[PDB]
């Protein structure tokens, strides 16, 4: 999904609100902040109502200003609140009658998703790929820097997961892939317009195709 | 036009979202509590201190959490949530690591700790993919044109770590010294181990 939180590369931004070894202060910083992970995970471990791809998923679907003016943890709140009622575990009604009022939640999905892909490539450590040059509506792992982009394959994962464009819809057709650190040169994804030197990214593998 | 939606009081609604499930039976008695203390004391940077000066120490242990983090890892009993599919990236006198999740905020969590507010800004999300050398000098850390940047986009399982380069100056010291000097911030891959005047 080309939504608003792909944000590698963005410009516009200022600095980061940190310096090295600065005070961080408590992990949570207020009394509720630790109640998104937990409701997740009593969610994904205990209800078996959702997966934690659902959860990035749901966060990706707020409304993007909605997304671009709210903490993270409370995105968290939103997206898992969202899970709830559309699993018809809980209503919006009896939530904004506990909350004493609006909780708006994320928009629905416009995609039903994708099947893990039928045709794909075991690739090897020092191997040149290419990013597929594909649009997915709902929820990808691979963020638009590296969409048709070429890299070097410099890890293969030694154990599989579901694809995160199925089971981040509840799909029965994830099946499994590993996958594999893609090594790209920074000219590569931003041309002359940036400092760094390479950017390595845990692409699926049916995200790839031979270069 | 482009405002912010009505809402009621985030501490209501995250209140509100607890109780909805708990008073339906479906939150095991203590459930979130254990959580909190797990995410509070039990994931903590200090594990991935203990990791590097292990490794910095012993070449055996370092060419294990190199090659197999997880089983390295597995040693100490540091797996976990967030934190099962292990990678060690090493820096060297031509390569400096970062780490990043640019689409969310994924952390190698029981090694490293929760990820901190500045990680999952969008500002260090937006900018440190395209200009790590900046990113880095603003919070602190000069690094060399000569050295090579390479930042990890924490983008599927893999939940990385950075090994930073053994400073001089400590030469001899105890793991416990050791440990010490191994921060949040190196296991991150934006500070470089300090050791004092
Ligand atoms: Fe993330
Ligand atoms: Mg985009
Ligand atoms: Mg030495
Ligand atoms: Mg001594």
């Amino acid at each position: 999904m080309d939504g608003v939180h792909d944000l590698a590369g963005v410009q516009g931004f200022g600095k980061v609100p940190h310096t090295v070894n600065a005070d961080i202060g408590p992990t949570f910083h207020a009394e509720w902040e630790h109640l998104p992970y937990s409701l997740m995970f009593a969610g994904v471990a205990e209800l078996g109502a959702f997966s934690v791809d659902e959860v990035r998923y749901v966060v990706e679907r707020m409304e993007p200003r909605h997304y671009m003016m709210t903490p993270y943890y409370e995105r968290y709140v939103i997206g898992v609140a969202t899970l709830m009622v559309e699993k018809g575990i809980l209503t919006q009604d009896e939530l904004e009658s506990l909350a004493g009022g609006p909780f708006p939640l994320s928009r629905p999905s416009e995609s039903e998703g994708r099947p893990a892909p039928v045709e794909t490539t075991t690739f090897e450590v020092g191997q040149r790929v290419r990013v597929r040059d594909e649009y997915v509506p709902g929820h990808i792992r691979m963020p638009a820097y590296c969409r048709g982009r070429v890299g070097t394959i410099s890890h293969r994962t030694t154990e599989k997961w579901p694809f995160p464009d199925a089971i981040g819809h509840g799909r029965n057709d994830a099946g499994e892939e590993p996958t594999y650190h893609v090594k790209f040169a920074a000219e590569e994804l931003f041309g002359s317009d940036t400092d760094g030197g390479s950017v390595v990214v845990d692409l699926f593998e049916g995200y790839l195709e031979p270069a | 036009e482009n405002a912010a939606p009505a809402q009621a009081p985030v501490s209501d609604r995250a209140w509100a979202l607890f109780r909805a499930l708990d008073g339906k039976g479906l939150v095991p008695d203590g459930y979130v509590e254990g959580w909190k203390k797990t995410f509070e004391e039990d994931f903590s940077p200090r594990r991935g201190a203990e990791l590097v000066a292990r490794a910095w120490t012993d070449p055996e242990f370092r060419q294990l959490l190199l090659t197999d983090g997880t089983a390295a890892v597995a040693q100490y009993g540091y797996l976990g949530p967030q934190g099962e599919y292990i990678v060690a990236v090493e820096d060297t006198p031509t390569l400096k690591n970062v780490i990043v999740c640019s689409l969310c905020s994924c952390t190698a969590w029981p090694i490293l700790g929760l990820p901190p507010t500045w990680y999952k800004s969008f500002e260090y999300r937006a900018r440190v993919v395209r200009e790590p050398r900046k990113v880095l000098s603003e919070m602190g850390t000069e690094i060399a044109s000569d050295i090579e940047i390479r930042v990890y986009d924490t983008t599927a399982e893999t939940r990385y770590m950075v090994l930073p380069q053994r400073p001089a100056g400590t030469e001899g010291w105890s793991q416990e010294q050791l440990q010490e000097i191994v921060t949040k911030d190196c296991l991150i891959g934006v500070a470089i181990p300090q050791v004092p005047t």
